[PDB]
């Protein structure tokens, strides 16, 4: 059968405001070469590069990300998506490509503190069938883990100064206690943080 | 004597982002008046790498035709003959679920995927056209990690 | 007075099946103030975990993941150097330190019980320096 694989270096990039660049590995995890192709996309200020070139069996290169201009607010963090593609060398026939996606976290050294810092402070609702929760801090709360009445629902990130909507699944009913972990600035999934919701 | 001294060590360990993705080649498909057969197994993917939370709406496959929830596969011959197919898999209570498919869920809610790799077959629907006689597809599988 | 300063080395890639890569640089550390002829055995690094051979460093995630490390460092003829750590040592990396300071090297193992999560790691580590 067919095999593919791309591998960044990291899971999400966080870039300082206004900095130079940023460096970030890319590996050709498969034995055939691949072009690799990079794409910054909004949830053009950044650039990429190379934003094409071939990368051989089990190789590694490294990108550069560097902000060129761009308005960004100092209040908030904001979030592109870096795209990094394999392209594979050319009765049913398919050809697969994998376009692993990482977040861009866009963050002001104007910010005070970093995420982990703030993840506690997450405040739950339910309203209208959906758990609802609002992060008062200026940090995009990227949950990696998230159970209501001890089921799990699948996460999304909370964005700056503002609210998600999650959609529950059935059997909630009189549900209160929210659990949750955010994923941190590296990588990995944070510490347990247990709430039970408002009105 | 004894001189003591501390200092406390420090370690920055970090999580890459990998996706895999393993294409397992399903039977030969059988023309029965012009018809394939549905749900047919096409194939069988598997895809893997991803970290655990990482969920069904995330990923997406793409195409050039497009089609909101269906893979679009054409003849190799000139004669651009079609059929559509969709992707879906199970969750851990054995209900349905989908990935994205040209950025729509065809069924199921939103889940966590499986813990380490998840399978989704690729079912074949039929060809709103008719008459059927190699067909191609070419698909970029998005992963939006978390 | 024995000084222990500390410089972390590169972050750590975390494998796909949770576990790092062995021999890694996690970090350097620099003993000093030490009397002339202090040898390797009268220096004694040890942790909270207390491992025999070994330091052992956790998240600050509160899910206590944890990875250890060795602690050896190197002769002017590259020989290994194996102060005691928790009381241990390995056989026949005894030795006199270098004059005034010495760099010991903290050098992965691996994940001690479950899979690794990206994050910062610590040890809280202290150094007994006999024979003074």
């Amino acid at each position: 059968s067919k095999e593919y694989g791309v591998t960044i270096g990291e899971s999400r990039i966080i870039y300082p405001l206004d900095a130079a660049g940023v460096m970030v590995s890319v590996k050709n995890t498969q034995d055939y070469p691949v072009l690799i192709q990079s794409r910054i996309y909004d949830e053009d200020p950044f650039v990429v590069t190379p934003p094409l070139f071939r990368l051989d069996a089990k190789q590694q290169n490294s990108l550069r990300i560097a902000q060129a201009g761009g308005v960004f607010p100092r209040d908030k963090e904001s979030l592109k998506w870096l795209c990094v593609k394999g392209i594979p060398p050319k009765g049913v026939f398919v050809q697969f490509a994998i376009n692993n996606c990482i977040k861009l976290l866009v963050r002001p050294n104007e910010l005070k503190g970093t995420p982990i810092q703030f993840a506690e402070n997450l405040s739950w609702k339910v309203d209208g069938g959906k758990l609802i929760a609002e992060n008062p801090s200026p940090f995009y709360m990227n949950i990696g883990e998230l159970t209501f009445g001890g089921k799990s629902i699948p996460s999304h990130y909370i964005p700056p100064k503002s609210t998600w909507a999650f959609d529950l699944p059935k059997g909630l009913a009189g549900a209160r206690n929210v659990s949750w972990r955010i994923i941190n600035d590296q990588g990995g999934l944070d510490r347990l943080y247990s709430k039970n919701v408002t009105l | 004597a004894d001189l003591t001294a501390s200092f406390t060590a420090t370690a920055t360990l970090v999580e890459p982002a990998r996706i895999t993705l393993t294409y397992k080649e399903g039977a030969p498909i059988t023309i029965m008046n012009g018809n394939i057969d549905t749900e047919l197994l096409v194939g069988t993917l598997t895809l893997g790498g991803y970290k655990t939370g990482t969920t069904s709406t995330s990923v997406n496959f793409t195409d050039a035709a497009g089609d909101p929830m269906y893979l679009t596969f054409t003849s190799q011959d000139g004669n651009n003959h079609q059929f559509t197919t969709k992707v879906i898999g199970k969750d851990s209570r054995d209900f349905d679920i989908s990935p994205k498919v040209n950025g729509e869920n065809l069924v199921g809610d939103d889940v966590v995927l499986a813990t380490g790799s998840q399978d989704f077959f690729v079912r074949s629907i039929g060809s709103k056209g008719g008459k059927l006689a190699k067909y191609t597809d070419a698909v970029t599988v998005t992963v939006s990690n978390q």
